[PDB]
Formats: structure tokens, sequence, C-alpha cells
């Protein structure tokens, strides 16, 4: 199901925005180079989140192993340059993936009172 | 975003030339994905390096555009126009000894790019040619380096026909000299497209071109000029040739010139050299395939005579293309008059043998020489002889040498195959790598041992003298690095793994090992970060050999150098400490590194050097428990180093590594001595003999502290071993003499900071 490789691949591509460790991104983006080459034609999805941190990985990295998967993930997204861009996760509703699992009120938490009420008034009599 | 981050590649590529490890890992890491992105996206990485290169262009620089070139050189060769033509094209014409590799790069580059793109480049050199009708030549010269094939050549020549009458003189001999390079690009890339030329529009083109080149050579010089090219259009005209073997009478009458030329019965030196030139290259021609062979048969005998003669040698790329040749068309007297002869006959002979190695179905491979191996061998040791016992003479040796060389990386197969013989070729290899004033000869003899350490060549030369040899060629090794060491070492890291392979398939052998466990040891302290972390390497390979040998002691802590400046020096010595086992070479490694140090110590009363093989003796010696009871002495004696420009830095190098870094196996005679030393500061009423002994008092009781300090595993149970209380008694009974002055406060101060 390309929803559900559009998911996972925004995961992995939501650790790799944010975390910090330079073992962590090892790892993540030894996923992300097999997963661009297995998932070709939904990758594109996740290219808006990678293209800041893959931009700033080339100019400044030096570790050839986290460079490994980072040169292979842009050399499998030329190679397969479409069919889902970013917005696809809007469609049935993930755009804020990347969004809210980034570092650390009143919308969300009206909404949230109003849950809350529902919830109360539902359940409990 | 894809595109944006392939600039950003780009970009990062362009930052990390030198001009502007880790970064050389990046950068060939950067170019590799480069060149991979224009396997799919090449116009965009060929834009991004053409921008870079015209960046660059308006040692490093060198350096940089070498980068660029070989980037867009192994693009161009993975290609699956406007910009290729209107921007790449001029950077890369604007570069046509690092000028002459940046040229070559060039036209690598400039080749790969004509394959696809040719009628463009045709097209600028169709315009030069038309300019040129109505004086700047440089893009004729494009000519000599373009991927050109039959259909393409057949054009070129067309072309250039129509419009050579009207070219200005020195434009018709630009052309005539790229004309001649251009077929024999087709010719080298193209033998079954040359092949079939033997098997009328090209002849045409050759014939007419051939009438107005002919027209052209008014004189002498020009003459010796055309002839190259008018030959080459003679053997694009195969049935003019049928002919003439019996409209063409000027093409007879320039054959019988160049055969009357080659007999020495042309006056004219320079048609002669120029005839040479001519009739190499028709025998060359032949090669790459009829009746051209009765027109080599005609000429060959005169040619071998002019070239070939010991007694009036000729005025050596020109005589190698011969002897290739000549090989080629019949695979031998003017080889053994170049075995036999002038030194330049010996360099012609090696380096026609090399490139016959490393250049079709029909030519001969090299194995036919494997007759003559015996003379080869013979012709190295002498010349090996000549060149060590060694101007213009000696340098040429030298040259020959390093061509004999190259030849056994590019074959040991043959001096093996017709034979003690193997002994004798391995030694005088070994016997260069150390050879300090020819570089270039020792890298190369080191990668000729190498390829002789291949499995396939230890079979010719089968256990019993791999074992003899092998083992001969370590000890030796071994015993002068003992005495571009580095390079000698990685090498030799290379030759182990050779060895572990050849086992792995499988009393001088005992000798060898020993020296090269002596070996390593010493290179631990090396003053060059890359030969230590080599040698550390070359513990796995000794631990792999064993390996391999008892699947049929150090071995734990050999594994664990192999798992790793002055942080390396400390964790070398930190693992020193860990070998408990005494073994004949570690033992041998301490004495030698302790008699280097003591001719040091002497020379200095480098200095980096001399720290490390310190810091090697202290934390090593416990595996000799003397010799080692003298070093100690040393040590101490060195603690009160009085010398006024290296003194502080002996006291405090020696303090530090007595200190941090000695056997815990020799703090029991540490003790002693210093217990023995500081017993006699006192006289036989027990009162203190009071700047020398003050200064021991201070350095020890620093050093004891560090001691007392270090948390290295098994040291509490060396620490057990020697009393310290009459040391510590006469350290405080001496300290409580000194004076209430500042240096003496601080001495009492260490004291209660070492007793605590």
């Amino acid at each position: 199901d390309p929803k559900i490789q559009a998911l996972l691949l925004t995961v992995l591509a939501t650790l790799v925005k944010y975390t910090t460790d330079e073992f962590d991104q090892r790892i993540l983006y030894e996923y992300l180079a097999e997963a661009s080459v297995v998932f070709p034609k939904v990758f594109p999805v996740v290219h808006n989140l990678l293209d800041s941190k893959i931009n700033t990985l080339l100019s400044l990295c030096q570790d050839p192993n986290l460079l490994n998967p980072i040169h292979g993930i842009v050399q499998s997204v030329v190679y397969h340059e479409p069919q889902y861009q970013t917005s696809y996760l809007q469609s049935f509703g993930f755009n804020g993936l990347w969004r809210f699992a980034g570092p650390f009120i009143p919308d969300y938490a009206e909404l949230i009172v109003k849950f809350l009420d529902a919830l109360i008034d539902t359940y409990l009599p | 975003r894809p595109v944006e981050w392939v600039q950003a590649v780009v970009s990062r590529f362009d930052e990390q030339l030198p001009i502007k490890t880790h970064t050389k890992v990046s950068t060939e890491h950067n170019k590799e994905c480069l060149i991979n992105i224009s396997k799919y996206k090449f116009s965009l990485v060929i834009s991004g390096l053409t921008t870079i290169l015209k960046n660059v262009n308006n040692k490093n620089l060198y350096l940089s555009q070498l980068i660029i070139l070989d980037t867009l050189e192994k693009c161009l060769a993975g290609q699956p126009e406007t910009m290729l033509v209107k921007q790449l094209l001029p950077e890369i014409c604007h570069f046509l000894q690092h000028a002459a590799e940046l040229r070559n790069s060039a036209s690598g580059v400039l080749f790969s790019l004509s394959c696809n793109n040719f009628n463009a480049v045709f097209s600028r050199i169709s315009t030069r040619l038309q300019e040129l009708t109505v004086v700047d030549v440089h893009d004729i010269e494009l000519l000599q380096y373009i991927n050109v094939d039959c259909a393409k050549l057949k054009r070129l020549l067309k072309e250039t026909a129509f419009k050579f009458k009207a070219l200005k003189k020195v434009a018709q001999l630009a052309v005539i000299n790229s004309l001649e390079k251009a077929f024999w690009n087709w010719v080298e890339n193209y033998p079954d497209e040359f092949t079939k030329l033997y098997q009328t529009d090209m002849a045409e083109c050759a014939e007419k071109l051939f009438d107005l080149v002919d027209g052209f050579a008014e004189s002498t010089k020009r003459k010796a000029a055309v002839w190259p090219l008018q030959i080459i259009l003679l053997i694009l005209c195969p049935e003019i040739i049928q002919d003439i073997s019996k409209n063409n009478m000027n093409k007879k009458l320039f054959l019988d010139s160049l055969r009357k030329a080659l007999a020495g019965h042309g006056g004219s030196r320079q048609l002669t050299e120029s005839a040479a030139i001519a009739c190499v290259k028709l025998c060359k021609a032949s090669t790459y395939i009829s009746v051209i062979f009765l027109l080599v048969q005609s000429m060959v005998v005169d040619l071998k005579n002019l070239l070939f003669n010991p007694s009036k040698p000729f005025s050596v790329d020109l005589m190698i293309d011969c002897l290739v040749s000549c090989f080629r068309i019949s695979p031998n007297q003017h080889f053994k008059i170049c075995l036999a002869s002038p030194s330049t006959f010996h360099y012609v002979l090696v380096n026609s043998l090399h490139r016959i190695i490393t250049n079709l179905d029909w030519w001969p491979k090299i194995d036919a020489v494997y007759c003559h191996s015996v003379e080869l061998r013979n012709m190295f040791g002498e010349t090996l002889h000549k060149a060590v016992q060694g101007d213009l003479e000696t340098r040429s040796y030298k040259y020959l040498l390093l061509s004999m060389v190259k030849l056994i990386h590019a074959d040991p197969k043959l001096l093996l195959c017709n034979p003690g013989s193997t002994a004798e070729l391995i030694t005088g290899l070994v016997q260069l790598v150390p050879q300090s004033h020819m570089p270039e000869i020792a890298q190369e003899a080191m990668e000729a041992l190498l390829v002789l350490h291949q499995l396939d060549s230890i079979d010719l030369w089968p256990v019993e003298t791999f074992w003899e040899i092998s083992s001969q060629m370590l000890f030796y090794i071994c015993k002068k690095l003992t005495s571009s060491s580095t390079e000698i070492l990685k090498w030799l890291r290379e030759i182990l793994i050779c060895r572990n392979k050849f086992l792995l398939k499988n009393p001088i052998c005992r000798q060898a090992q020993t020296k090269l466990e002596v070996a390593l040891y010493m290179f631990l302290w090396n003053p060059d970060t890359e030969a230590v972390l080599v040698a550390m390497s070359c513990f796995r390979h000794l631990c792999e050999e064993a390996d391999i040998r008892c699947g049929v002691p150090n071995y734990n802590t050999f594994m664990e150098f192999a798992s790793v400046r002055a942080a390396l020096q400390k964790r070398v010595m930190a693992l020193l400490r860990r070998i408990e086992h005494p073994t004949a070479g570690n033992t041998e490694a301490w004495e030698d590194t302790h008699a280097k140090w003591e001719q040091a110590t002497k020379l200095i009363l480098s200095l980096q050097e001399w720290i490390n093989m310190t810091g090697f003796l202290c934390a090593l010696g416990g595996v000799c428990l003397t010799p080692v009871s003298k070093f100690m002495d040393r040590l101490l004696s060195l603690m009160v180093c009085n010398h006024e420009k290296v003194g502080l830095q002996i006291r405090t190098n020696v303090k530090d590594l007595v200190g941090l870094e000695l056997s815990p196996a020799l703090y029991p005679m540490l003790f002693n001595k210093l217990k023995n030393t500081i017993s006699k500061f006192f006289d036989s009423q027990g009162q203190v003999l009071l700047d020398t002994n003050t200064q021991f008092v201070e350095q020890t009781i620093a050093i004891m502290k560090n001691l007392l300090d270090n948390h290295t595993e098994g040291s509490s149970e060396h620490l057990g071993q020697a009393s310290i209380e009459t040391m510590m008694l006469n350290l405080v009974r001496y300290v409580r003499v000194l004076g209430n002055m500042v240096h003496a406060i601080q001495i009492k101060t260490k004291l209660c900071q070492l007793v605590e």
C-alpha cells in the first residue's frame, strides 16, 4: 500500500530530520537508501523533509559511513526522477507528522476541551 | 527538490577542491557520487563541473583541474549536446610536467565527449578549416584526440581533401600531423574496422589527399614532415598497394624513395629519419590485420638494419614501436641483438616486452618470449649490479632497471618459466627496496615483489621453496627496517596478507618471524603516526598466520593492537604493558631499541623519537625479567639531566614516562634503585647530603605519585612485590632539611600529596 510506504518513509525521514546523534543518522539513512530504491514512486513525498538536512550533510559532513547512504539516496532519486508529491500525506491526514514530531496550545486545546467534554458526556453518566 | 540537492553535491565537490585523510575520502566519495548521478542527470553534473572548471580557470590548481577533468572523463565514459558544445568543449580546448597530465586528462575528456558528440567537434574543426581558407591552428589539433570510427575517418579525410589546397602552409602542416594521429586513434580503438578495410570512397579521399600532400612536399623538410601521413594514406588504399607492387606512379616513386632512404642511399638524414618513422608506422599498421605484408617484407630488413645497428646507433619510442611490430609480425634476430649490445637496446627490448604484456586475438602473447627468460634474468642481475655500483651511463642503468622491474610487475611468469633462479631474482628486487637514492625504483620493486607473492606466482617459484625464499626476503627486509620505512611497512602488510593467503591454500622461518616481530615492535615508537598504525595492522596478519598454522603467547594483545600523536603513543604504551610473555622477538626489540636509545641519548646530550623510544622501553621492559638494570640506572641519571637546551624536556619526559608508562613488572626494580640511590644521599651518621640530589628527590616524588595514581590492571600485584618504607623515610628525611623557601615549600607540599 503506497499510504503505508509513505507513512513508513515519513517516519524514517522525520527521525533523520531531528536526531542529533550521528550514530542514529547512520542507521536511519542506511534504511532510507534501501527504502528509496525499494519505494521509488513514493519516495518524492519525503524529499521536502530530507532536502534541508541532505543539503546540510552534503555540504558539511566528512563521515563516509553516513555519506554512503546519502549519496545512494540522491543517486536513487535522480535515477528514478512524480506520482506522489509531499501533499499526498495531507490527503489521508498526515501532513502534520513531520510537523508534530519536531522539537518541543490555543487551537488544539479548544478541540481537546470539546473532545474531553464529549468523552465525559458519552462515557460518564 | 532533486535538482537542488544535485547542485548541493556539485557545490560540495567544488568547495572540497585542493585550490580552495577525511577530506580525501570525502572528495573521492563525492566524485564517485557525481559520476553515479551523471549516469542519470548527466547535463546537471556536467554543467556544474563545467561551471567549476571555468571558475577555477579564471600545485593545488593543477590537482583541482585534474580532479575536475578525471570526473568529467568518467562521467562522459558513463554517458547514456548544446552546453557540451557551447560550454564544455571550449574549456577542454583551453587545456589542449602537470601541463602534460592536464593535456592527457583533457584529451581523454575530449575523446569521451566526442564519442556521442562527434558532429559538433567536427563542425568546430570544419569551421576553423573554412576560416583558414580565407594562421591559428589549435582547433585542428583536436583531430588528434577525438574518437574516430571508419565513417568519421572517411568524413575527416573528405573534408580535409576538399579544403586542403585553399589552406595556408602552416595550417596544412598542422592538418598533416593531426591526421596521422587521427588514423592511429581509429586503428587502436576499432581494430575490427581496420581489419575489415583489407577484407573505394575512403581510398578516393586518401588518394586525393595523398596527391595534394605530395604537391605540398616541395622541399626536404616538407617531404620529411609528410612521409608519415603519406604512408598512412597509402595504407588506406589496398588496391593501389596491389597495383604498385607489380595515376599511381607518384605513389610508387614515394615507396621507392622510402626504400632508398632506409637503405642509406638518400643523402638527407632528415629523409632517412622520417622514412624510419613512416616504415615503423607501416609495420605497426600491418599488425592490426594481405598485400601490406609484401610491402612490410620489402622494407623490414632495411628498417631493422637502421634502428637495431649496434655499430651505428640511430638518433626510443620509435624503436619500441618497431620491435613490438616485428614481434607481432613474426614472434628473433633483432631480439637476440637486443638480448646480447647498447644499453639503449636493452631498454627498448624491456619496454617493448612491457608494452606487449600491457596493451588482438591473433597477436602473439608474451609466452613465446619464455625461451629467453634466462637471458632476461642475466640482464636484470647485470643491470642491478651496474646500477648499485654506480654519470650519464649510470643514469641510463637506473632507467633500465626501473623498466625491468616494471616488466617483472607486468609479468613474473616469464622469468620463472624457463628455469635458485627465483631466489636470485627475489633477492635482487629485495636489495632495491631499501635504496634511498632511488625511490621510484624501490616503489616498483615492492609492487613487483607483491605480484611475485600472489598465489599463481608463488606456484611458479612449491611450499618448501615459498618458506625458504619468502622468509629470506622477510628476514632481510626486517633486518634493514631495524637498522621510506612507512611505505616499506605498508607493502610488508600486503606481503603478509599474501603469505596468509598462500598458507590458507596450504630455521630461516623462525629467524624471519622473530625479525618481523622485532621490526613491528620497533615501529610502535616511530615518529610517524601512519607507520605506527600500519605496524598495528601487521600484528593482525601475524595472528592470522598463527591461526592458519595452528588450525591444522601475546596473541590476545596482538589482536588488541589490531583493534586500534601523543594519544596514540599513550595507547601503544598501555598495550605494551599488557605483554606478559617473553619471546625472542620482544626481547630483541627491547635490546635493539635500548642500544639505539643509548646512542640517541649520547647524541642528544629526533627528540620526539627519543621520547617514544624511552616510552617503549619503559612499557615493554618487564618481559626481559642486566641490560634492563643499566637502562633504569640511565633513566635515573636522566631525571637530573642538567642540559641547558633539552634538560627540562628530558626531565619532564623521563618523569612522565616512568610515572605513567613503566611496566608494572619493573616497579620492584624501580623502587629498589630509587631506594638505593636516595640512600646514597645520607652519610654514615645518617645526616643529609644536600642541587642534583634535591632535583632527583623532586622528580622521584612526582614519579612515585604518578605511579601510585595509576590504575593499570594487574599493577596492584606488582606494587606488593617491593617495600617502599626505607625509600619514603629517606625522602621525607631529605625534604625535612630543605629550608623554608618557595621551591622547598612546593617540594614539601608535593611530598604530602604523594603520601596521601
